[PDB]
């Protein structure tokens, strides 16, 4: 199906490849993770992370 | 741009017609030579505007 | 009369015909050599007594 | 004994009826026509306007507004349960507060 | 202040005139250009003398030499122009304009 | 004209830019901006028109008092303090005179009568080596004795420079005269920040060389003086169009295309200091040096003239030259938007 | 063809020397397109 | 030149009256004395009594430009009485546009002179109040 | 709820993004007006490694016995 | 501004600049880079009628190339301008508590501002 | 952001290595998937705006322009041939490719979180425009047009980079947050008059204002239908949101220096009200209805109130939707009818049936007809200007008054009441124009049922 | 075949493209072993 006609699989790969490097970014600029006064629990359940 | 192909190969080209208070040929002085050598040494690593003042 | 004729002298023509007269002062210049290096010469001097440059 | 010209008597008004009877907007090749409307009224109206009239209908509360409703329900009853006027003014304290003097 | 550097300098001054305003002729311009390195030579030269600055030297008989071929490329370039006319002119260059 | 003539003639070019660059004696300074004369008089008269001649004489005149102004103020800064290093004057005529020299050797606007006729009765190859080479070369010598000049010899020629190089430039329907006014808005651009921070300067100098480059080497792809030519190129082949579009509008400095990297970091690092009005006129000159660029477009490839025939026989032959560097100076000259932090590639 | 072009007294006015003339520069005649001048 | 610009700006504008003038006169004399000796040595004007003629013109226009100036300054600041506005050279350099068009005897190029004079005129005088160092810190 | 599950964000996400965000610049902005306060100051005194024009190097300043007793 | 310890050779990039980290593989200027080379490569094939997108792959593959590694290496030289900068200004910034002075954190219990009100 | 501006990119080599008449439907069909993927984007919320770096983040004044923006470009993409259906390959490639360009600056220019990256792309935004009209612009004086707008917009814009750096060299950075939090009264000084004056007269440039407004009308009368959809629409209302942005700082120098532009501009929208109505050449009265509504979008802005922001931004959205649908309406009048004029394409009452609804509601939403989006910004910007002074709702009325005149003096003009029976040329509508209609209104309806959406910072 | 006087180039030579290849991968070979060893350089020395 993808090498019959290749150019209609352009853009779509192309937002999906721009969400995943908008991920990559906030995951890059993680700091003050549980270091804000108003949104600052204590880590639970089970590992490490509340925003990802 | 003052490139400085004059200091990185070890050629003194330019150095000795330069100024005062070199070796002249044969070894003599010149009519003014203590005053640049004092001048010299006063103003040698110094950033040419403190050195004027 | 406002928009058109008024505005239109106002803003674009007189800065057009600024530039056009400064233009055709400027670079209608016969080719000639003395005339050059005699600007060259009363350059020299109005730079050095007239309006100093070196004090 | 001039004309200063040599180009072509210039145009021919291209009616885009009297070959394709059942012609789409543009020009005349058949098949691409018929796609072109059928993405424009498909990928269009049927998935982009009707979508996006169900997206923006309601998604969560734009602004902080319904939000804002029921925390000023909850504030209301409270500063009317407890004898203190609603809305005091001078939001900031002035115990929190030094003037310069005079 | 070394009086004879004041008659020098107002000789250099003459002949920078002398080479910027100049009639109908271009060997007289190159002529006073040749005067002009003259007074370049001899003021150098009795600085380096009075000075005792020996090694440094280089600089009359080096400054002559280089402006002397530039002399003779301007007599090349001077011939060439009278080459390409029957005289050697002010006027007549007047084409190629500004 | 032999192969080895031109090659030998090229590389004593070289060598005089490399003897000014290199030195620490005023000596081989004036010595290399006399050799750089005399090896640049004959890549001028490659022909043997009576143009050129005249103007290597114009050239030669201008060239050589510029040069003989040079040894009178090196002398006069022997007769004072006395050595000869290339560091501060100590004198203010002598820096008066030197400045002087150096604005008559690469161009200022009470100096500049030399440049458009000098460039009007040449070949392209020649008026490229001369406005690169010859507008390279001082500003290394203005660069190194920068800490000693009096501010308003500079400045004012700069801000005259900008505005003659402009008005003058209106009126030519010529192409070499138009890009020696150019040459002379650009020599004002680069003096006026000169006292303020020189790598400004000397990157202004980089980019107006590339510039300079790819604009003459689209000259040397079809032969043409006059914008009916251009148009006529505009019907022989449809890439030199938006080639000419492109690099003329990065003339003009328009902020997406890479002409404009030259003209706001100068207004950065001249508005760091409290000068905003020099800047602000200065920016609205460089508004005024782009309507010659903008009818030059117009005339090339935006709006299209009628051509003559005899365009159908020359479309058999394809334009088989060799270009110097056409597609990377292009490409490096007009996308080169978003690398302004390669400003600090040259401390 | 319904789109303006120039025409040939569009592109008469850039002729001659300069492109503005006055009451003196008339006399700036174009340049000889080989850059030859007849002897 | 500096000297007399200097004279220019020493009186206190405030009213020390023509010296004003007498300085603006001078200021008009050299500046029209540049614009002559360029213009007769770019031109040469064939012959030497018609270039006596163009300098005197010359300089006869950019003095009365002037002392006109420097006169409708004085009575604006003795009228108004405030040394602070620059509206007064304002008026001051419409005075000078509208002589200047009475001169070379065109009305538009009068009442532009007049605009734009005026604007230049008020842009020095705030530059020298508030204070604007034009060309150079020339530190950082 | 299945809009703001499936493509949103939280406003803890995008709070503390804001935050650190700010946290950022406000170094750049106190670096950038410190730089040019250093620069202004090296200016004027010349005590910083910054504006050094070179003067003499002395080394070739070589003393030794001339010719001439009185130098 | 010049030297900063002019002992100072022609030095494309010192020993010192081998301290701080080298620029990684696919960063984003480098990959602009390939990119500006790929479009001066198909650019030169536009140029000469030789067809674009095609009869140049070794001349695009050069030009991809010779970008890359130029810009690589003046990369590496703005990362060591950059560090040298930073340095020179820090130990200028030790080097004289004088003229640097602590500023008194006023809070805004007590500092007095004017109001100006848009009616 | 990056979400947004990457598939713009890749949407580019799209166009080229697609084949021959198969350009057309990828091209339209994927900036149609751009469109909705952009209309996912709102989500901002309450407190904060959204931010989607260090170099890029969304208020909610840029959301509704941006959403605007990527849904104008699929709209003209398609309202682009039949006057370069019969042109080459490769320029209709190049001209698509253009348009594709001229959207990925104007996503560069309104998520711009610097001022300095706001004006770089803003004249980014500035330098396509040129080429598109002076290319296509199908009249003699294309030139002339294209010239003083490159000219005007530049000598307006120049000094503004200058202020720019200024503020950037003494206040650190110039993030909206940062040039916020920080900013301090700056008192009535002369330089920070200079300084206001060079930002709010580059965008007074930009707008324009009755003084620089004979800008504009020559860059649509001579210009294609591309070109005068993208220039009217999202040129001006980048230029409000770049005035809405920058009037953060500069706060009490308004009060004091802020009195003669709202002159002007309250006057010459009077003027230029009056000179739509006596005109020939169809498209020109669009232009001088969008000086006008723009001349009423800066005393909104010059005024500080809520209120008045909120008008602002709705009537420039509901503007910009329903003067580039009129200018699409004019467009195919003109092919229709090889004429521009007004007085000569009379009758299309009796033919073309359903021309005459697109006709009416354009022209009602032009009316300020009572629900729509349009009277909802002239109505909060009447309420703001009548607690500025309350006499000068005289002005606003009277506005009112001519608009409503002049737009339905348009309508029955060329669609009303008799053909001159020698024309015998024109087609039945065809299935393109009334798409292009109903993809203009239909959106400014379901606006029209929900307004929270264009309403914006101060909502 | 279909040219008369046969043209210069596009018969593909085999010096020069076997040049352009074999400098091109010997200069990626050599920006990636420089990079390799500038990063355990780093490393070393942090
Ligand atoms: C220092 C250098 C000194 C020497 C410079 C060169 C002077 C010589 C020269 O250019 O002579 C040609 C010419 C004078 O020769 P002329 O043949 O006697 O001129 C009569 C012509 O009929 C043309 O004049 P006119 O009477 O037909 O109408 C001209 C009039 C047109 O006036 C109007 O259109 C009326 C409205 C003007 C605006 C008023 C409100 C402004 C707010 O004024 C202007 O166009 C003024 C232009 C400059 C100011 C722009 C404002 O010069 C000009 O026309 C002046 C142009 C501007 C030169 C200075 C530019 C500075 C920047
Ligand atoms: C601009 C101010 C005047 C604007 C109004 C106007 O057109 O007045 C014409 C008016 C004469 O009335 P007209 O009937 O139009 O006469 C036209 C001429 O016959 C027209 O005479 P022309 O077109 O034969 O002019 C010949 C001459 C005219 O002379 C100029 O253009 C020289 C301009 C120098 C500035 O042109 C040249 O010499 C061109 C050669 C290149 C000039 C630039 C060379 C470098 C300049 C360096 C300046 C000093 C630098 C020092 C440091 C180094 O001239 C004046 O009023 C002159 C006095 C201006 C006093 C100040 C006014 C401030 C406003
Ligand atoms: C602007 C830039 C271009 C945008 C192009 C696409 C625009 C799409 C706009 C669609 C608007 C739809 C609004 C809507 O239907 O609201 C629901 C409207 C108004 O409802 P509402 O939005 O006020 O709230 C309804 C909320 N719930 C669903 C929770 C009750 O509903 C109706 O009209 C009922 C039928
Ligand atoms: C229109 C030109 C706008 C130039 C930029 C704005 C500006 O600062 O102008 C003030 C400038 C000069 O002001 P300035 O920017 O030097 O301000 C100095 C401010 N103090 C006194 C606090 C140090 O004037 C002009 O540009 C005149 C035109
Ligand atoms: C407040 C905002 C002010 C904004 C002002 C903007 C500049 C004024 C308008 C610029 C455009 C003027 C223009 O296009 O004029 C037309 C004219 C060329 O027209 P034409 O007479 O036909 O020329 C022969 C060509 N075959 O073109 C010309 O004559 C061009 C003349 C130069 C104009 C340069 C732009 C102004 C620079 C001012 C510098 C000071
Ligand atoms: C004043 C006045 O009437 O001047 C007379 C002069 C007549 O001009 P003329 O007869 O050609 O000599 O008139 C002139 O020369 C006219 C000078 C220009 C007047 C412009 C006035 C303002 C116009 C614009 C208004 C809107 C802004």
């Amino acid at each position: 199906v993808v090498r019959d006609h290749w150019i209609h699989v352009l853009v779509p790969v192309g937002f999906v490849f721009g969400y995943y490097l908008d991920r990559k970014n906030d995951e890059k600029l993680a700091a003050f993770r549980n270091k804000s006064l108003l949104y600052k629990r204590e880590l639970k359940p089970n590992e490490e992370v509340t925003w990802k | 741009p003052f490139f400085d192909v004059q200091k990185k190969l070890g050629v003194d080209l330019d150095h000795w017609m330069t100024i005062q208070s070199a070796e002249q040929p044969h070894r003599i002085p010149a009519r003014c030579h203590a005053f640049e050598k004092e001048w010299i040494e006063c103003a040698h690593g110094i950033g040419s505007i403190r050195a004027e003042k | 009369l406002l928009d058109l004729i008024w505005l239109e002298t106002i803003l674009p023509k007189t800065i057009s015909l600024a530039q056009m007269k400064m233009s055709t002062t400027i670079t209608s210049q016969k080719g000639l050599i003395k005339l050059y290096f005699l600007s060259f010469l009363i350059t020299i001097l109005i730079s050095t007594t007239l309006l100093n440059f070196h004090e | 004994p001039t004309l200063r010209w040599q180009e072509d008597p210039e145009p021919e008004d291209e009616n885009l009826y009297e070959k394709n009877p059942d012609s789409h907007g543009y020009d005349k090749d058949p098949a691409v026509d018929v796609w072109n409307m059928r993405v424009v009224f498909f990928f269009g109206f049927s998935i982009v306007l009707v979508l996006g009239s169900t997206f923006v209908a309601y998604l969560p509360d734009y602004r902080m507004q319904e939000w804002a409703r029921r925390e000023a329900e909850r504030l209301v009853k409270y500063r009317e349960a407890h004898g203190l006027p609603l809305m005091e003014s001078n939001c900031f304290d002035p115990s929190k507060i030094q003037l310069p003097e005079d | 202040m070394s009086l004879v550097y004041m008659n020098i300098m107002m000789a250099f001054t003459v002949s920078l005139t002398g080479l910027l305003m100049y009639r109908s002729h271009l060997m007289s311009s190159l002529l006073c250009l040749e005067g002009m390195m003259l007074s370049l030579f001899i003021l150098a030269t009795l600085m380096i003398l009075n000075s005792h600055f020996t090694l440094a030297s280089m600089m009359p008989i080096i400054l002559l030499v280089f402006a002397a071929c530039e002399a003779a490329l301007g007599l090349s370039l001077l011939v060439m122009v009278s080459n390409t006319y029957g005289t050697d002119y002010v006027q007549n260059l007047n084409l190629l304009q500004c | 004209m032999n192969p080895i003539i031109l090659i030998i003639i090229l590389m004593t070019v070289m060598l005089g830019t490399i003897i000014v660059m290199i030195s620490t004696h005023w000596l081989l300074i004036w010595i290399g901006f006399e050799m750089n004369m005399l090896a640049i008089i004959p890549i001028m008269m490659k022909k043997h028109n009576p143009r050129a001649t005249e103007a290597s004489t114009k050239y030669f005149l201008t060239q050589s008092t510029a040069s003989m102004l040079l040894m009178m103020a090196i002398i006069i800064n022997l007769m004072f303090s006395g050595q000869w290093t290339v560091m501060k004057l100590f004198n203010p005529m002598a820096s008066m005179l030197m400045t002087m020299a150096l604005a008559m050797k690469l161009g200022m606007a009470p100096f500049h009568f030399w440049v458009p006729e000098v460039t009007q009765g040449i070949p392209l190859s020649s008026g490229l080596i001369l406005l690169t080479w010859q507008k390279l070369a001082p500003m290394s010598v203005l660069y190194q004795i920068l800490p000693s000049i009096n501010l308003d010899l500079i400045l004012t020629l700069s801000i005259l420079s900008i505005t003659i190089g402009g008005w003058g430039g209106l009126n030519q329907t010529q192409l070499r005269k138009i890009m020696a006014y150019s040459s002379i808005a650009h020599m004002g651009w680069m003096t006026a920040v000169l006292l303020y921070n020189p790598t400004m300067t000397l990157l202004n100098l980089i980019i107006y060389i590339i510039m300079t480059s790819t604009m003459f080497t689209l000259f040397m792809a079809n032969s043409t003086t006059t914008t009916l030519s251009l148009s006529h190129t505009w019907n022989k082949a449809p890439i030199m169009t938006i080639l000419v579009l492109i690099t003329l509008l990065s003339m003009g400095g328009l902020p997406p295309l890479s002409g404009f990297m030259p003209k706001w970091m100068i207004i950065q690092e001249m508005t760091k200091n409290d000068s905003i009005i020099l800047p602000t006129l200065m920016a609205i000159t460089a508004l005024l040096n782009l309507y010659f660029y903008m009818r030059l477009t117009y005339s090339t490839a935006l709006t299209m003239f009628p051509s003559t025939n005899n365009m159908k026989m020359k479309w058999q032959f394809p334009t088989t030259k060799r270009m110097t560097l056409l597609p990377t100076m292009t490409v490096l000259s007009t996308m080169l938007l978003p690398l302004t932090p390669i400003l600090s590639i040259l401390e | 063809a319904r789109q303006w072009q120039p025409d040939v007294e569009w592109a008469e006015q850039y002729g001659g020397a300069v492109m503005y003339p006055t009451k003196e520069t008339a006399h700036w005649k174009p340049p000889p397109w080989n850059d030859v001048d007849p002897p | 030149a500096k000297t007399l610009l200097h004279q220019y700006w020493d009186i206190p504008e405030g009213t020390e009256c023509h010296r004003k003038t007498y300085a603006a006169t001078s200021i008009g004399g050299a500046s029209g004395l540049v614009v002559s000796a360029y213009s007769v040595a770019l031109k040469t004007p064939t012959s030497f009594l018609e270039g006596v003629a163009r300098t005197g013109r010359y300089t006869f226009t950019a003095a009365a430009i002037g002392a006109i100036f420097g006169l409708t300054s004085c009575i604006s600041a003795q009228v108004r009485e405030k040394p602070d506005d620059p509206l007064n050279y304002l008026i001051g350099g419409c005075a000078g546009g509208l002589t200047l068009g009475a001169r070379t005897r065109s009305y538009g190029i009068g009442a532009a002179a007049c605009a734009y004079m005026g604007l230049t005129a008020a842009l020095v005088k705030m530059g020298q109040l508030e204070g604007w160092k034009v060309f150079a810190e020339p530190k950082v | 709820r299945w809009i703001a599950r499936t493509f949103f964000d939280a406003p803890e996400k995008n709070y503390e993004r804001t935050m650190a965000i700010l946290q950022i610049e406000s170094e750049k902005a106190e670096l950038r007006l410190k730089e040019l306060e250093v620069r202004r100051l090296m200016r004027a005194k010349g005590d910083g490694p910054w504006f050094q024009y070179p003067t003499i190097d002395k080394a070739l300043i070589d003393h030794s016995p001339k010719a001439t007793p009185d130098n | 501004m010049t030297g900063r310890q002019a002992r100072a050779p022609l030095q494309f990039l010192p020993d010192e600049a081998r301290s701080l980290p080298p620029p990684k593989l696919t960063d984003p200027r480098l990959a602009y880079i390939g990119f500006l080379g790929y479009c001066s490569g198909l650019i030169d094939n536009a140029i000469r009628r030789r067809p674009v997108l095609s009869a140049g792959l070794h001349r695009q593959f050069l030009y991809i190339t010779s970008f890359v590694f130029v810009g690589y290496y003046l990369l590496k030289r703005q990362d060591y301008m950059y560090a040298v900068r930073d340095h020179d200004m820090f130990s200028y910034i030790k080097s004289h508590p004088e003229d640097f002075p602590e500023k008194d954190k006023k809070t805004y219990r007590e500092v007095f501002e004017e109001f100006h009100p848009v009616r | 952001m990056l979400k947004y501006i990457i598939p713009t990119m890749m949407l580019m080599p799209l166009t080229w290595l697609s084949k021959n008449s198969m350009i057309w439907i990828n091209t339209t069909l994927h900036s149609l998937l751009i469109s909705l993927t952009s209309l996912l984007l709102l989500n901002q919320f309450g407190d904060n705006s959204l931010n989607f770096s260090l170099t890029f983040f969304s208020d909610s004044l840029s959301t509704p322009l941006l959403i605007l923006t990527m849904w104008l470009l699929p709209l003209m993409l398609m309202a682009s041939q039949h006057h370069l259906s019969k042109e080459n390959l490769a320029r209709k490639k190049l001209f698509i490719s253009m348009l594709i360009l001229l959207q990925l600056f104007l996503i560069m220019t309104f998520t711009a979180t610097e001022l300095i990256f706001f004006y770089i792309m803003f004249e980014a935004t500035l330098v396509p425009t040129l080429i598109i009209i002076t290319r296509w612009g199908n009249q003699t004086e294309r030139l002339n047009a294209g010239l003083y707008f490159l000219f005007y917009t530049l000598a307006g814009s120049l000094p503004l980079l200058v202020a720019l750096i200024y503020i950037q060299n003494t206040m650190g950075s110039l993030n909206f947050l940062i040039l916020q939090y920080w900013v301090q009264p700056m008192p009535n000084s002369w330089s920070n008059t200079f300084m206001w004056l060079a930002c709010m007269m580059a965008f007074m440039v930009k707008m324009p204002l009755y003084g620089l407004h004979l800008w504009l009308p020559k860059a649509h009368v001579e210009a294609p239908i591309a070109g005068s959809m993208v220039l009217a629409a999202i040129l001006l209302k980048l230029g409000g949101y770049g005035m809405m942005r920058i009037t953060l700082l500069l706060n009490p120098i308004t009060d004091f220096m802020a009195y003669p532009f709202i002159m002007l501009s309250l006057w010459g929208m009077i003027m230029t009200s009056s000179i739509c109505l006596r005109q020939t050449d169809l498209k020109s009265l669009i232009a001088y209805s969008s000086v006008s509504h723009m001349a009423l979008v800066i005393v909104a802005i010059l005024i500080q109130t809520p209120w008045s922001y909120m008008g602002a931004t709705a009537l420039m959205i509901a503007h910009g939707l329903t003067s580039s649908m009129l200018f699409c309406l004019a467009n195919s009048n003109y092919e229709r009818v090889h004429s521009r004029t007004m007085i000569l394409a009379r009758g299309l009452q009796t033919l073309l049936p359903l021309m005459a609804a697109w006709w009416l509601l354009a022209s009602l939403t032009n009316l300020a007809l009572p629900p729509s989006i349009n009277l909802i910004g002239e109505l909060f910007v009447v309420m703001s200007t009548f607690s500025w002074s309350n006499i000068t709702i005289i002005l606003m009325g009277l506005n009112m008054v001519i608009t409503a005149l002049y737009s339905l003096y348009m309508l029955i003009t060329t669609q009303r009441g008799k053909h001159t029976h020698h024309i015998n040329n024109i087609l039945p509508s065809f299935t393109r124009e009334n798409a292009l209609m109903s993809l203009h209104m239909l959106p400014l309806l379901l606006l029209s049922l929900n307004p929270k959406i264009i309403l914006g910072p101060l909502y | 075949k279909f040219y008369i006087q046969e043209p210069p180039h596009g018969s593909p030579n085999w010096l020069k493209v076997g040049l352009t290849l074999g400098t091109s991968a010997f200069l990626w070979i050599y920006l990636i072993k420089q990079h390799n060893e500038d990063v355990l350089e780093y490393k070393r020395r942090n």
